[PDB]
């Protein structure tokens, strides 16, 4: 199901 | 802030298959950013929940068959925000991991999400408006069925009626993050 990537440093644990 | 930050973890296996979580994953978990903790068990000892409750005050936990901890309870079914979230490690769904079962339980348990571990694969899909999640294993464990086993956790971030799951991965020596979006 929709999974869409994450750019680093915007995932919750990295700020 | 107004988020409610979820852990989601299990099957780590410490220490009789693993002596601890990946290095980076530690680097990411430190105290005082996540409000809840839900872990799908096989811990397998008290270091690892002593481990836990260092990251969050609130830490819920549900037995594993490897588990020395026998007072977790079997099941367990708690609230965050608008949405009720069912917790089971899995290893009483037959067969393992079969979507049949698994919605069953969903039914019975009246959830909006149900958390399930043991197959140490991550999976997170959306299934007739219900959301299933499971967060693989954290230390790469192996199990019975594979070895080859990616580590991975996954983190909910609750806000309203949307649910963001954060999928953190180790793959090659690096951190791999997705993200799946459910609605209520
Ligand atoms: C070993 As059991 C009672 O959690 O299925």
């Amino acid at each position: 199901v929709q999974r869409e990537d994450v750019e680093t440093g915007l995932d919750p644990l990295s700020l | 802030a107004g988020h409610r930050l979820v852990l989601v973890l299990g099957d780590l296996h410490i220490p009789h298959r693993c002596n601890s979580l990946p290095a980076k994953f530690k680097k990411l978990l430190v105290p005082g950013k996540i409000q809840h903790i839900l872990c799908t068990g096989n811990l397998c000892t008290k270091e690892s929940y002593d481990y836990l409750k260092t990251l969050a005050g609130d830490v819920h936990i549900v037995r594993g068959d490897f588990d020395e901890n026998l007072n977790y309870p079997e099941q367990k079914v708690v609230t965050v925000g608008q949405f009720k979230i069912g917790l089971i490690h899995g290893h009483q769904v037959i067969p393992w991991g079969d979507m049949a079962s698994l919605a069953l339980l969903q039914r019975q348990f009246d959830v909006d999400i149900l958390i399930s571990g043991h197959t140490h694969k991550f999976e997170a899909f959306e299934h007739e408006n219900k959301f299933y999640i499971n967060p693989g294993s954290a230390t790469g464990a192996y199990n019975a069925l594979e070895t080859n086993i990616i580590p991975s956790f996954v983190l909910m971030d609750i806000q309203a009626s949307t649910v963001v799951t954060y999928v953190y991965q180790l793959i090659g020596d690096d951190v791999k993050v997705e993200r799946i979006e459910y609605k209520k």
